């Protein structure tokens, strides 16, 4: 079907279809454009007129330009050939390596799995990282919030998660960058190429990138999370595996939604966000779940405006999170890596009914001893180390050993630590921390636990450095 | 085309269709769109009709045909719904077949007046020691559960629901309680896991679940509480007892704010419209307790609110505190510390349930409340005694999850605690003593607990035998 | 822009703007009487139940409406002014307020031919001789050439006397107002 | 409802068939002017953010293309623009001169020298 | 006359009369309803249309339905036969006891008393509450206002005042419950039936009840205060008696207005409030005056939204009251009850020429010491109560003793706490506060004054504490 552009106000374009109107959310292609311009329908103003949000610059459009109705919402190429390929919101490749050749196309506006396509039992995603797997296990098919995000290891941690998940469980991953700086986007592309999660030669990539650039109109940065969800939903449903979906950043998702809502002419809600904030977030976050076929585990990087946890954006996102990771500048200083704050990290499934009694008890003991050491550090700073008892110096030693053991060497960081990366299974982690808590290793030096894999590696390190 | 019983969608967008026609459509009437959705006709305007779509506006198009159903917005009600999950319009979503109900009730029906009601005189047992002893909830009461993110409110609701099985498995038709659980703006994963948890506890055979999860359009989240309240009013008006748990009533307020702003209505305080108080009072005024001239049925309500950073003096929390008959303040500090349920007995009160409490629990919980109140004010000799006893009681009121207690066990445990038998036991071992003592009394001395339950009081002989049991067990511990 | 000739009485609103455009268009080329007659004709033409039902449905495309109206205008042999006015109202979707435009132009043309609407209200009816002297005196009120347009309503709410409106001029020789005046002044 | 081009002047023009002698594709007539915003009737072939030129020597950028009219933002004082003026397309989006011929020169937002050191070299232009 | 509905939006209905238009405030009956639906006219829109507010649920109204003019505003039954009954907005009994048989109806929209009718008398009304009687003495025939957020003690206080004042009252009484819980109205009804204040089987009932509780639409809550006002105005003007008029909660009268104002097409005021907030409040509140024809001693419970006394509604109400009583949530959190804030509460008769010189001097001394304590509180909270001079420590001790002593056990709270209700005659209050101020009781513990009657009970409590 063919219509005409009747109005162009900023990034909003009003089109007129004399024959037949396209349903809401469809995608319309403007004919007579040097570069593909796609408009997503959002309203039916009546008189055969529709109002559309533009996915690219509307400058140079004329009142009367022909607009062709695709007939289905934005359809992107999904499949195994998207792995290692950057592509923008409307699916066109932007890494200049040729077309994304696939036999499948998926519409980015889908619906959450019905109430019966839902796993009724919780699970645990074993990422092979001690701190994450012990103090804040990642639920399978559950959103994980990731805080910090400045020179603390967010990218290296993301890359390690990609590698471990593609190595342990064999699932692929998607990295949707919502409002991504082009400089940092290119830097991330090259970091992935270097570490090996992307392979330009042999086609053995483990991640499919989807970038919504920071200079695209608000109507594009609002939909790239949906493109990433589509690319991941293919792997969940069609390939029947567990996928990871990194959304960086989610606050930019909410901001783009808010800008689109304002542009369409809607009254802002509490703090100037869209009146549809809760539903705009829910429609996306409800497609990251554990169907009976596969699952999608999402990792949102989260930004808290004004450092306010009650701002509608994080107040609304936190309603969906099933876990939390807190990278801290104060721990990268100590040389511990990954610099995950052991105490500030949280998880919903840290429950004896889900993770089992032994895992829960080990995690609670580690948290308690770390809190005890934190409290004792004040006494050390003020009254001096001499003031301690003998049942407190022991706890200080045990807590320092535990802090050292929570650090790990990553496989995607062998050019930063000189060691060889370790993917510690869960049983190894639980046994190691249980043994350290029991006191079985009180005779070893603290540095024998720094940056090692399972506990046996700590034993070997102690032997190698003492002898 | 019949321009009286049928119209054509003039303009869809925002989830508020404007239709042209339907000249004979009543206000608040339900209409059906061609695609398959349904809508409610708010604004009978001179030239069009403003229909809010109970679904996704993507499916509606300008030109579609709207046909009036001929009846005000209503939902199917009856015994046929027990054990089923249903969306906000009464259409089953668990794929176990058609709902098949004979009666339909309006969701906008008005609450009972002043004469039908009667004071609350029966207890609604929750099997949570803190709730049952310190803030009792009667039948017909409206007891707000107000807290924060992850502080254990859904846990209170589900413990209540699971606990009702002692009565719903017996024969006394005057004690059976049929629970209803309305989930609003809540992850569907959570609803599915909750339904599995109920099915594992054999607690679905008397439970309806209404779902308006976060992926459901705003009108459905707005309308789910009223569908649930009608499903419960059915039992209320038929002489049976019901318990509806709106969860949360703040997600409904957010959905209604969306609906109002998209209709270009004047935002008020925190951008909420002026109807929010009416929105919630219209709903919570239906949890009545009819008098015997009207059946004698009742409908308890346990609305749930999530404060933001512990702010209890916000707008919506204060509205619902001005509507409800009490509070159960779950404190995040206590919850993180280790007290669970984290009820802040200092700020949590029960307007009505105090008179509905059971005598056997009443006498013991009176002294428990006095002792805890005294301890609250001192946190030498008397001070040390008060601190010790208060800590014993506080560690006594900690509870597991999905393990509700019958009233008799609560009476036994609290009696052991308040009569000073644990005043020597180390404060850490109180939970271990409690778990062992419960097993002891539940194994051997069933006669005592049964007599307490039947007589509904701690008689002097029952008091003496309980004294003997607790002292002997404490000796052998 | 073209210096449109203003109408005598300013009608305001959408109908006012369309009618003022029509009046300015007709006043030059001097076709006011013929165009008014054609407007009265279209007043009935569009009122036909079939045409009204086919023009109040916003799902027939504006193209079809314009084509049907062009066919009707050709079948009625109208002035180009009225045909263009109907086309313009159809394109802008302003057909639902076409009768408002005709009423506005009627009001605007009545003042053009010098008419001042009048109203007389009395408790009871009048004898034709008295109405004749009323005609004479009211014509005395008017200016030269200003025909009068009398309307004699009967309001029993007033207790007697007479009430006369001539344009915006108003004279109240009614019993009720004088009763009110005396009661109030006396009450003070 | 109402449009800004439904003023009685446009309707008068269109009723008596005077809308065919006016080129409403590359020229327009200012409907309104105020606070630096002009609303122009016509310019049906004008692109978003294109530069139009008013009869009085001023320039403007056409930002809001609505069904009835074009919203132009004037590049200077709206003292010189009056309702009924004539606005002509320039045909090209706004662009500026570039090159090493600008170095050491003070220019305004549109590449016109304002330091009174003479014309500006300007071999190349850029959008 | 006969008009037809043309629009039905929320509780606002537009009715078109081709024949004579009805005046404003005139009531219309929607013909064709199961029950009586009354539409109060509010505006003339031109084109022979009137906008109206519906006094009941508007579901089921069909465009084109028929509406019959009634010729007069809502007329309610007034007389001595409305005592012991329960009425609603339109005067219909809702106690299921038969039609209210009166020979004389009153329109609820009368005008306020003129200026030559006001009475300047100013007596003192003793309520038996220490805080109310000492610092903010209520006056007979004046307006009283209990300001307080949610759950601070407005209804408990108003029920205590009902009990005390209206048990010792020989005149009539009228409780208009506008926008409060329905079960609260039921409890009030049955408490009066038990307490003899209502005889269902006699003609010695002294309380007339009106009820527009929260479950009813905005149109009924808006115009239910006027019904109680009319029932009281009759007993004042005609019967020439002294009336008590309790209203709970009057905020719901203004709130309801802002619910219909939006639909009446009016530009909203400061915070979504109707532009006519103060005018409506004035026209309602100037009919509750005590004129020369009689006396009305009106007590109004006023709800402070979000505990914000800067809100337009309470801020506007403050100017319509003789005595105020600002219940505070902080004081209620300290355990003090009633939570009256001694410094926000005020009164017109707190004049040495009305209350005396010992009463006035004691009240001012209490206020001065409490204000000094409030000034110290900020430093006391951080630096601790050790960085205080001895005069300041004495002030803190006396101020805490006074704060506790202002607390009192009500009889209506016998069920809540198990204590015994206490009344404290005015002389005992003044004497006890004189003694505390002079320092006669500096050897007692401050917790000896918490919730006692006269001071001698505080001394007895202190003695019991020693044991
Ligand atoms: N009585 C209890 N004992 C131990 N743990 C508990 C108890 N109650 C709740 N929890 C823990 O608290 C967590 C959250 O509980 P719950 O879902 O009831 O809180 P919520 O307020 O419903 O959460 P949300 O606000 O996210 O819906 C659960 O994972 C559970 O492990
Ligand atoms: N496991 C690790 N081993 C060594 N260095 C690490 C590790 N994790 C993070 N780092 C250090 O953290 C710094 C920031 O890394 P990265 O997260 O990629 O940047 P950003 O935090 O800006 O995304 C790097 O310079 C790197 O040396
Ligand atoms: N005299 C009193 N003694 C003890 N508690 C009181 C007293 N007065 C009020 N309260 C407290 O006030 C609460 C009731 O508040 P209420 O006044 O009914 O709410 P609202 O302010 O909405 O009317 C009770 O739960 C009780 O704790
Ligand atoms: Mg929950
Ligand atoms: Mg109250």
């Amino acid at each position: 079907t063919t219509g005409r552009i009747v109005a162009v106000i900023g990034a909003v374009v009003d089109v007129q279809f004399d024959e037949g109107l396209p349903p809401i959310l469809n995608a319309l292609e403007v004919q007579g454009r040097e570069t593909r311009l796609v408009l997503e329908v959002a309203q039916h103003l009546g008189e055969s007129t529709v109002r559309t949000i533009a996915m690219d610059g509307t400058e140079g459009l004329v009142r009367g330009q022909k607009v062709l109705d695709s007939g289905a919402p934005i359809r992107i190429p999904v499949g195994p050939e998207t792995l290692g390929r950057i592509m923008n919101v409307i699916g066109e490749p932007i890494d200049e390596r040729g077309p994304i050749k696939t036999k499948q196309f998926a519409a980015i506006h889908a619906e959450a799995p019905e109430f019966v396509e839902m796993s009724v039992e919780q699970e645990i995603l074993v990422t092979g990282i001690k701190v994450v797997d012990l103090l804040a296990p990642y639920a399978k098919g559950g959103k994980i919030g990731l805080f910090g995000g400045a020179g603390v290891g967010k990218t290296v941690l993301i890359m390690e998660l990609i590698n471990n998940v593609a190595k342990a469980h064999g699932g692929y991953s998607v990295f949707a960058g919502v409002g991504e700086r082009t400089r940092e986007g290119n830097d991330l592309y090259h970091e992935m190429i270097e570490s090996g999660v992307i392979n330009l030669k042999d086609a053995t990539s483990k991640v499919a990138l989807v970038y919504g650039q920071m200079n695209e109109p608000p109507g594009a940065r609002a939909r790239v999370a949906l493109t990433g969800l589509t690319v991941a939903e293919y792997f969940r449903d069609q390939e029947g595996q567990d996928v990871l979906l990194f959304i960086d950043n989610i606050f930019r998702f909410t901001q783009a939604g808010s800008e689109v809502s304002a542009l369409l002419g809607r009254i802002p809600s509490a703090v100037g966000y869209q009146p549809t904030l809760a539903t705009d977030m829910g429609t996306m976050q409800e497609r990251i779940t554990t169907t009976k076929k596969g699952s999608i585990t999402s990792v949102q990087a989260i930004y808290v405006p004004a450092d306010d946890l009650t701002d509608p954006a994080p107040a609304t996102t936190f309603a969906h999170l099933d876990a939390t990771t807190v990278l801290s500048r104060a721990i990268a200083e100590l040389g511990i890596y990954p610099a995950v704050d052991p105490l500030d990290s949280t998880s919903r499934i840290m429950d004896p009914n889900i993770v089992g009694s032994e895992h829960y008890d080990v995690a609670r003991g580690v948290q308690k001893i770390l809190q005890d050491y934190k409290s004792l550090q004040d006494i050390i700073a003020i009254l001096g180390m001499d003031e301690l008892s003998e049942e407190d110096k022991l706890t200080v030693s045990r807590a320092r050993k535990i802090q050292r053991f929570l650090s790990q060497p990553f496989q995607v960081a062998e050019v930063f630590t000189g060691h060889l990366g370790k993917l510690v299974p869960l049983k190894e982690t639980i046994k190691g921390f249980q043994q350290i808590l029991a006191g079985e290793y009180d005779h070893l030096p603290e540095q024998a636990f720094y940056m090692v894999g399972p506990i046996e590696e700590a034993v070997a390190k102690a032997d190698k450095l003492a002898e | 085309v019949d321009l009286e019983e049928t119209g054509r969608v003039l303009s869809i967008g925002d989830g508020i269709a404007r239709v042209h026609g339907l000249r004979n459509v009543q206000a608040e009437e339900m209409v059906e769109f061609s695609s398959g959705l349904k809508g409610m006709s708010l604004n009978l305007e001179p030239d069009n009709v403003g229909v809010v779509v109970f679904g996704n506006d993507k499916l509606i198009k300008e030109g579609d045909i709207v046909k009036r159903t001929g009846a005000i917005v209503d939902v199917p009600v009856g015994e046929e719904l027990l054990g089923r999950v249903v969306d906000a319009l009464g259409n089953a979503i668990d794929g176990k077949g058609p709902i098949g109900s004979k009666a339909r009730r309006r969701v906008g029906l008005k609450a009972p007046g002043i004469i039908p009601r009667i004071s609350v005189r029966e207890p609604m047992q929750t099997g949570i020691k803190a709730v049952d002893s310190l803030v009792p909830i009667g039948r017909g009461q409206r007891e707000l559960i107000i807290g924060d993110r992850q502080t254990g409110k859904t846990s209170i609701a589900i413990d209540t629901i699971i606990n009702q099985k002692r009565f719903n498995d017996g024969t006394d038709e005057k004690k059976k309680l049929y629970c209803i659980y309305v989930a609003i703006g809540q992850k569907r994963s959570t609803v599915a896991q909750l339904v599995k948890r109920l099915t594992d506890a054999d607690a679905m055979k008397y439970t309806i679940v209404v779902s308006a999860t976060a992926s459901d359009a705003a009108p459905l989240q707005y309308l789910a509480p009223y569908s649930g309240c009608s499903m419960g009013e059915y039992f209320r008006d038929n002489g049976k007892h019901a318990l509806i748990i709106y969860d949360d009533l703040s997600k409904q307020a957010v959905a209604y704010r969306q609906m109002s702003l998209l209709l270009r209505r004047p935002p008020g305080r925190e951008a909420y419209p002026g109807d929010v108080f009416y929105l919630h009072s219209r709903l919570l005024e239906r949890a009545a307790k009819m008098n015997d001239a009207f059946g004698g049925g009742s409908l308890t309500a346990l609305p749930v609110i999530e404060t933001q950073a512990g702010d209890v003096s916000a707008y919506i929390p204060t509205n619902v505190i001005s509507i409800t008959d009490g509070q159960i303040f779950l404190e995040t500090e206590l919850f993180y510390k280790g007290i669970r349920p984290a009820i802040n007995v200092g700020l949590s009160v029960s307007r009505v349930g105090s008179a509905a409490q059971t005598r056997a629990m009443k006498q013991v919980a009176g002294t428990m409340k006095l002792e805890l109140a005294q301890y609250r004010e001192v946190a030498d000799a008397a001070t040390q005694q008060l601190l010790s006893r208060g800590v014993r009681l506080t560690e006594l009121l900690k509870q597991g999850q999905y393990s509700p207690m019958a009233i008799e066990e609560q009476v036994a445990v609290i009696y052991a605690g308040v009569r000073g038998y644990l005043d020597k036991l180390e404060p850490s071992k109180i939970t271990k003593f409690e778990n062992a003592f419960l097993s002891h009394v539940i194994s051997q001395h069933q006669a005592l607990l049964s007599k307490i339950r039947t007589d509904g009081k701690i008689s002097e002989e029952s008091d003496a035998k309980l004294k003997e049991i607790v002292t002997n067990f404490l000796a052998g511990f | 822009f073209a210096k449109l000739v203003r109408p005598p009485v300013q009608i305001y609103g959408i109908e006012g703007r369309y009618a003022t455009a029509l009046y300015s268009a007709a006043s030059k080329q001097n076709k006011l009487e013929q165009v008014e007659k054609e407007l009265l004709r279209v007043g009935q033409i569009l009122k036909e139940p079939k045409m009204a039902a086919s023009l109040l449905n916003p799902y027939v495309k504006r193209s079809v409406k314009v084509k049907s109206l062009s066919d009707m205008t050709a079948k009625e042999k109208f002035s180009p002014l009225t045909s263009n006015l109907i086309n313009l109202l159809a394109e802008n979707g302003r057909l639902t307020n076409t009768p408002a435009v005709i009423s506005a132009f009627s009001t605007m043309m009545s003042v053009h031919r010098g008419e001042v609407p009048c109203t007389v209200t009395t408790a009871s009816a009048l004898d034709e001789a008295t109405l004749t002297e009323l005609k004479t005196v009211l014509k005395s009120f008017l200016s030269k050439g200003q025909v009068l347009k009398l309307e004699v309503k009967i309001d029993p709410s007033i207790m007697g006397g007479m009430i006369v409106r001539i344009g915006e001029k108003y004279v109240d020789m009614s019993a009720k107002t004088k009763i009110q005046k005396l009661s109030r002044a006396m009450r003070e | 409802k109402t449009g800004t081009a439904e003023v009685s002047s446009i309707l008068e023009e269109r009723i008596l068939g005077a809308d065919t002698s006016v080129d409403l594709e590359e020229t327009g007539r200012v409907l309104s002017i105020g606070d630096g915003i002009a609303r122009v009737h016509g310019l049906r072939n004008v692109q978003a953010e294109e530069m139009v030129e008013f009869s009085s020597g001023l320039k403007g950028m056409s930002l809001n293309l609505e069904p009835d009219n074009v919203g132009v933002v004037v590049f200077g004082n709206d003292k010189l623009i009056k309702e009924g003026d004539i606005v002509k397309r320039t045909g090209a989006i706004v662009d500026v001169p570039v090159g090493e011929e600008l170095l050491g020169r003070v220019v305004d937002a549109l590449g016109n020298a304002i330091d009174g050191k003479g014309p500006i070299g300007s071999k190349a232009r850029r959008r």
